[PDB]
């Protein structure tokens, strides 16, 4: 996802992280084995360095991996 | 408590007025209706014991299990208070039907009805029940009275079921 | 509130019991006798407005000195008070009439009566003499059955403030 | 406790009071001192309007102290109706969402994030919506951004305690009520030194948020079904914290901000600490 | 004793206030109904015994057994008996009429009326179709208000008993 | 949720049977209405705006301390909340017309009202006034439409009512 | 029940000692001041009925549509309730006032007040009017009185300020 | 807790009305007392453990048999007790001098005092001793009206405890 | 009667305990003040007279109507019950300044005082005049404590008046 500007209100330098999308971290709200989206099997988003730590270990427990980091601007 | 005339009353004091002519004339038609009204209430006055009676019998046919060990109208006392209950509903009923307004039945008997017999493990829906049962008994004498001048009753038969329902509604 | 109907009502439910033939017979009473209070109500409510001014008058004329400086009656605040004062006592009577019942007068006008008017210092005299003054001009209006239920209740209030 | 009836054969409103039992109030007629039953800690007697200023003065004389007074027909009503969140009905924002599809969500964001309270036209996030609807954020990065928001923290978090706006953000961000009184000392340990956007971003990050409605769902109420490793009493909790439909969270009314859910209920679903 | 005027004096007594137009309203109810009452109890004081005799004699169709030697309603001691009951019954109704109210129902015969009945095995039921066995013949020799006035008052008793 | 046809089949389950034929002539009858039934709401809707602004209006001209320094409805953030409610609740009266049936407006929007607007400090009688004038407004549309074809819409116009009243007495 | 001499002590108490010499010397100039405070006290009391009356007035000058029909302070039984009330309160104060001490005025009088207020429907903030109203009235009479020796009272004043103070506030 | 002006509010409060005169007057007693009470407090808070001291002693003299071993005056612990518990006695009544009542006496004292003594078996005869030996020697440090206040309040235990 | 002294004995009676410490300070304090209430009582006793006099003047001109004919204040009766009543007034206060208490106000002034003055009509007002009138004068023969005392309960009545 390109940011349109940088979408946290609070202020750090930003790093745009593309992840490999399991069904867990968006399981649809659908009944029986929930799927995640076709159309993004790679979400792509704008974290702060703060967040960038809490954020990397959450996507690591959970099936997905990152495909790669890059930074926001 | 309440009943139409001082409820109207009520409501025009708020506004800070004399009563509109208009709603004179809802007390000045009531007025007239009265003495169908009252032979209304003698009718299930006088009928009572057996209203009831009746509606029990029917009510019992259809739940058995309420009269059986573990069902919630044995023993004997509980079956008791039963029958107690379904009585005062119906003269609360009656009250209002009287009055010619809901309240009376509502603050006096209703309001808090549901929640005890939730509390004591009575069924609401049964006892919903057996109020429509009695109901339509009751109808059944208001409306097909002997030696009372022949005449329309609907108006109030209607009114009549509604408080029924309104009873019927809250405990359910 | 303290109407015919409500009070059978109250007293066969204190009792546990349904209504039978005693209460019915006192029901019939009202309603039966709505018929001249309707009436009264309907010439007291019409001819309100020319009712009142006459009474706050009469008020002034038995006593002058109200409308002096320094006084109650005097400076147009004061005035005004004094008329809604007096419509209000007519309102309810009309209700009264109406509902079949002091009820109405007894919960707005006449519970705590006393202790407001000592608190403000309103004399009963003066409410008295606007009723009176009114009962003189119903006096005309009316007449028969009508005329009797209207004064009862006016009458009613007299007694309460006195 | 229930009231059976809602006036008194004279009209007359009735008032549910509940108060502290002193041994002077009530008193078995035992020999020795004096004691009240345990079990009427706190009595409640419904009284008509008329004797309401005779009783509360004799129980305050005595040592009695008043524990709050309620109309009675307010009391003796039906516990709210849980139809509407029995099934929530849940919102998913799909890539490629139409102009109406954002909308929707928008209402129902705001509508679940600040509970029924109303945000007025000034009040709302253009910025924010601007975002969602060519892409960038997710409905969880937006719903973060509302509890950021200012208006978040003015309603919820700068009126009440940190006690109370800890279950008020457990309900909007999980349907959940709280369970037990560690989460509530957790939480509040974590706002005195990261603050309050750490506390905020710990509820979005969590696992339970991210099973349930992880991303792109608005967030639903999960509390009033049942759910994995959730305390019976949370159930009802949820009873307490939700009151019916048209119920809102209000730092508006009278001592707006309270706690729905008593320190000891919490205690009872568990201790430790 | 229960009747109109009694419990407006009692309910005005309550309260410590003077009768109003309140409970004059309701004595008005009792008054005019009375003529209709008084006609009943006329009708039913002269046809007394035929209503006794024919009652009597229906509870012993509907319940044959009775009439057979070792049971209750056998024996002229009996019969008496179930005679003179029914005369009282029928006594106090036209009481009741007069009064204008159910009190000299309620304190002669329904007061206590469960207890003596089970200690001397009185089956209710009895009693009852006699009452039915009567309205019915009342049902002729009156017509309209009186009618109905009859009625409740009969019934009234239908319901205590059972 | 709920209406008048999921209703009855609820009714009917308990009882455990299939639909009594008697109960089925309440729906057939009511489907023939239908139309009727949709006009009225579609007068409602046609001129909601309308019947607000106006019932507004005159709860101001009656009640004027609403609107002064110190009053309910002062400031504007307050007056916007009163005019925002007194729409809810027609929205769902409107609903419930259509479902023909009550609970819609129950539960969404009747329960819980009264304690929400005492904590708040809102005066409820004046709410309930306010629902009234509303009432009537409303009705003057449902009842005296154009291009439509004209028959006796009386039936709906009533249980319109009930709802507006339902309303009333719950908030007061 | 508690006062300053009590209060003092009972925080001794705890700490399991003999008063402090330092915590005797509040206590003996408090002594010293009595004739200061009685006084106070009296001039409140001497003319009661007044401040009462005269904060009225200035109420309902205020607050027209208290005493409109629809208001709180309408009919005359309400009227009554508030009048009353508004003197308790009073009552109250000045007993703390003697006692030299808030608790009196708390527990007997404060608490449960507001919730109280709530639950009827009269409007707390109002109240609170009423009792600043009072405050001054009474000020005026403590500060301004005949045949005292002159001197100053402030302390006292003050003190008294702070006992209406926790009213408002509490009701408020 | 009852002090005089505890009272005072408290008796007021019940009857419904404000401190009239007749109340003040009363007050105005406590007050006045109060300069010869509190010099009394000053003294005994001054000497409070040489009065404990002697007074413990006493004790024992009176009854030896307590110092023998397998009785209660036996052992340290229960010689610390027995300190202590005096040590309070006087502390409560220097609190009842400054607070102008027995108040503070008969919540921390008296109430209960019967069964904690019977049920831990302390001797009331023992504390009076005490007492008495402080009464004593206070008769020498005090005197005039403190000396009298101070006596009154060590009674008054002295018959609470007897 | 209401006194400090009665007081203190009725709560130490309904208690069920002896006059302590406590109840005596509060004696002390009436027994104190005494001396310049009995002096204000011997100030007001000498000047009562003329006190009257000037009070019930005070009334007429505050009032003038009051003396026209048909009027309350016209014709000499009416005049000397007017004198007598507040003669009575001051009478009882004297009383109550030695009393040491309200109590002979209460039980002969104030107990029934607004019945009474109801079904005479009788003005609180014009009392409440006299005795303000008075408490001018007394504010020049009274200084000090007796003076203070003085006010006390003449102001006592002003309030129970209004
Ligand atoms: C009968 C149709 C059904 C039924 C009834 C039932 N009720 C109770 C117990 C109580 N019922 C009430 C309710 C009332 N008392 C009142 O005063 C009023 C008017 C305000 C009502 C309607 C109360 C007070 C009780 C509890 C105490 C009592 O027994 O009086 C029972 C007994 C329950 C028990 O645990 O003993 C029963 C059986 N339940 C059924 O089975 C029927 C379907
Ligand atoms: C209606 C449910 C059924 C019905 C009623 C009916 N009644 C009347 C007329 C009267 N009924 C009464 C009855 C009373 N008046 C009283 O004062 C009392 C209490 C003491 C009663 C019970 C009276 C007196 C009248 C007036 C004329 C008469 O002789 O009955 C009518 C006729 C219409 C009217 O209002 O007059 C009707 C229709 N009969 C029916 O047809 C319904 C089934
Ligand atoms: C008319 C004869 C005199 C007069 C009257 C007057 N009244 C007031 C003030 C009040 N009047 C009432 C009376 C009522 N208010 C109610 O709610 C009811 C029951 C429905 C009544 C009968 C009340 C309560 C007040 C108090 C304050 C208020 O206005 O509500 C005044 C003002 C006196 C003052 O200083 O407060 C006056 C003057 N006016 C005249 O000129 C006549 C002498
Ligand atoms: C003693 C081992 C511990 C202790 C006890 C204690 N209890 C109180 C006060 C109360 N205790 C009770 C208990 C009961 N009331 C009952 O009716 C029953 C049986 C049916 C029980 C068991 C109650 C109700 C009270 C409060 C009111 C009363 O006095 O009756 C206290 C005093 C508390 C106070 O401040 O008043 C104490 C001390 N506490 C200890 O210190 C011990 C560890
Ligand atoms: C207007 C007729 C009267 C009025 C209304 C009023 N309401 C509020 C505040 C709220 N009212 C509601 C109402 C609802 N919540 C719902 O969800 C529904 C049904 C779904 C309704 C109808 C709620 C939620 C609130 C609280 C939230 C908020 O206030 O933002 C106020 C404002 C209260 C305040 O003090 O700010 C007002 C004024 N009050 C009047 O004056 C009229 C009599
Ligand atoms: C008639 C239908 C049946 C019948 C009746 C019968 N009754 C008794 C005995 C009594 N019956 C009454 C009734 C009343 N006595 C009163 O004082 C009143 C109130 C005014 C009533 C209604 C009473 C009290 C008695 C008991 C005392 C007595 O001896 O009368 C009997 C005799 C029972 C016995 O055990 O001897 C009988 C048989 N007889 C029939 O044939 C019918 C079956
Ligand atoms: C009743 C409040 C007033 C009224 C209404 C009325 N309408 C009809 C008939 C129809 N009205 C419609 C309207 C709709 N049907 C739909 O499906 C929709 C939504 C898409 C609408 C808005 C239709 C189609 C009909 C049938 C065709 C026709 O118009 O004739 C009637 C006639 C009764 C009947 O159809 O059985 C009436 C009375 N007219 C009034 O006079 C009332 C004030
Ligand atoms: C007057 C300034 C305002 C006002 C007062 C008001 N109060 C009531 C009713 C009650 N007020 C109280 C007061 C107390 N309860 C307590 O415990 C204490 C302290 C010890 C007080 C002072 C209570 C108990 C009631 C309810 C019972 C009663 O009859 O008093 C009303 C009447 C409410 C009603 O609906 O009847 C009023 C009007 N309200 C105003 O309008 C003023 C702003
Ligand atoms: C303070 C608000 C005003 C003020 C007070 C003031 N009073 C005194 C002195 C005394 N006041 C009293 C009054 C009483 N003593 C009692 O025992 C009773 C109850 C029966 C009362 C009412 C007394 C006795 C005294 C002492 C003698 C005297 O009057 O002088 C003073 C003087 C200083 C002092 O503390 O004694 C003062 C200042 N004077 C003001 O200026 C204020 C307006
Ligand atoms: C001294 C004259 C004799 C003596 C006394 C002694 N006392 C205890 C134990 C207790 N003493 C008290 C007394 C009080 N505790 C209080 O809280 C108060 C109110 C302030 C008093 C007066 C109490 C309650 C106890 C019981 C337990 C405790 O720990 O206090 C003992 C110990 C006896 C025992 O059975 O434990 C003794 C011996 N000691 C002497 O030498 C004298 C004969
Ligand atoms: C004086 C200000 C006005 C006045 C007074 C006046 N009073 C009466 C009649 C009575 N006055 C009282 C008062 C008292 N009687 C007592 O026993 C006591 C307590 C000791 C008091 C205060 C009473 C009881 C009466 C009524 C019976 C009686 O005759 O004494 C009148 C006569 C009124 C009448 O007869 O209706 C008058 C005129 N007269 C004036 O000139 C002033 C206006």
């Amino acid at each position: 996802s390109v940011l349109t500007g940088d979408n946290q209100q609070r202020g750090s330098k930003l790093f745009k992280i593309t992840i490999a999308l399991s069904p867990t971290l968006a399981h649809h709200p659908w009944p029986g084995l929930d799927t995640h989206e076709p159309s993004q099997s790679s979400y792509s988003t704008i974290v702060s360095l703060e967040r960038l730590l809490p954020e990397m270990t959450r996507i690591k427990r959970n099936g997905g991996r990152i495909l790669e980091i890059t930074e926001g601007e | 408590m309440q009943d139409a005339f001082t409820k109207a009353i009520v409501a025009a004091d708020l506004r800070g007025s004399f009563l509109s002519e208009q709603e004179l004339n809802q007390l000045t038609n009531l007025v007239k209706e009265s003495n169908k009204r009252l032979d209304a209430v003698n009718a299930i006055t006088g009928n009572a014991a057996e209203i009831i009676s009746d509606a029990a019998h029917k009510l019992f046919a259809e739940q058995t299990d309420l009269i059986r060990p573990g069902g919630n109208a044995y023993p004997n006392r509980r079956m008791a208070a039963c029958l107690r209950d379904m009585e005062i509903i119906l003269r609360y009923v009656s009250y209002a039907l009287l009055a010619g307004d809901a309240s009376v039945l509502e603050d006096r008997c209703l309001n808090g009805l549901k929640e005890t017999y939730v509390a004591l493990g009575t069924p609401t829906r049964s006892v919903a029940r057996a109020v429509q049962l009695m109901k339509e008994t009751a109808i059944g004498y208001v409306n097909s009275p002997s030696g009372v001048t022949r005449g329309d009753c609907s108006a109030l038969v209607n009114e009549a079921a509604t408080y029924f329902d309104k009873a019927a509604a809250s405990i359910a | 509130m303290k109407t015919v109907i409500t009070e059978v009502i109250a007293s066969a439910d204190s009792q546990g019991r349904f209504l039978n033939n005693t209460e019915l017979q006192a029901a019939n009473g009202r309603f039966q006798r709505a018929t001249a209070s309707m009436e009264a109500a309907r010439a007291l409510t019409s001819n309100a407005d020319s009712l009142v001014k006459g009474a706050v008058q009469e008020v002034y004329n038995k006593f002058p000195y109200l409308t002096q400086p320094g006084q109650m009656g005097y400076g147009d605040t004061n005035q005004a008070k004094c008329a809604r004062d007096i419509s209000h006592y007519l309102r309810f009577i009309t209700y009264s009439l109406v509902a079949g019942g002091t009820g109405p007068l007894d919960d707005y006008i006449v519970a705590g009566l006393r202790e407001v008017n000592r608190t403000f210092n309103l004399s009963p005299s003066w409410y008295i003499e606007a009723l009176k003054h009114i009962k003189g001009k119903v006096g005309s209006q009316l007449s028969g059955q009508p005329l009797t239920e209207a004064n009862a209740y006016i009458d009613y209030c007299i007694n309460a403030l006195s | 406790m229930n009231v059976l009836t809602t006036s008194s054969q004279r009209g007359g409103k009735l008032f549910k009071v509940t108060m502290t039992l002193s041994p002077a109030l009530s008193h078995h007629p035992w020999p020795s001192l004096d004691t009240y039953e345990p079990s009427q800690n706190s009595y409640s007697v419904v009284v008509p309007l008329d004797r309401l200023l005779a009783e509360m003065t004799y129980i305050k004389n005595k040592g009695g102290r008043v524990l709050d007074i309620s109309p009675a027909d307010l009391e003796a009503l039906g516990p709210p109706d849980i139809s509407s969140v029995a099934i929530p009905l849940k919102v998913e924002l799909w890539a490629k969402a139409d102009v109406s599809d954002v909308q929707a969500a928008i209402v129902a964001a705001y509508k679940q994030i600040f509970g029924n309270t109303y945000v007025l036209e000034s009040e709302r996030l253009t910025s924010a919506e601007s975002l969602l609807r060519n892409g960038s954020i997710s409905v969880r990065e937006f719903v973060r951004l509302l509890a950021k928001s200012e208006l978040y923290k003015e309603r919820f978090f700068f009126c009440t305690s940190n006690n109370r706006f800890t279950e008020l953000n457990f309900k909007h961000f999980l349907g959940r009520a709280p369970y037990n009184q560690s989460e509530i000392a957790a939480h509040l340990d974590r706002y005195q030194t990261f603050g309050y956007d750490a506390e905020i971003d710990s509820y979005i990050d969590s696992d339970e948020y991210i099973q349930a409605f992880g991303e792109n769902v608005v967030p639903y109420y999960r509390g009033f079904k049942s759910q994995s490793g959730q305390t019976v009493e949370s159930f009802n909790r949820m009873f307490k914290l939700y009151r019916g439909d048209a119920g809102s969270d209000t730092n508006l009314n009278l001592q707006g901000q309270k706690r729905r859910v008593d320190p000891k209920n919490l205690l009872r679903s568990g201790r430790g600490i």
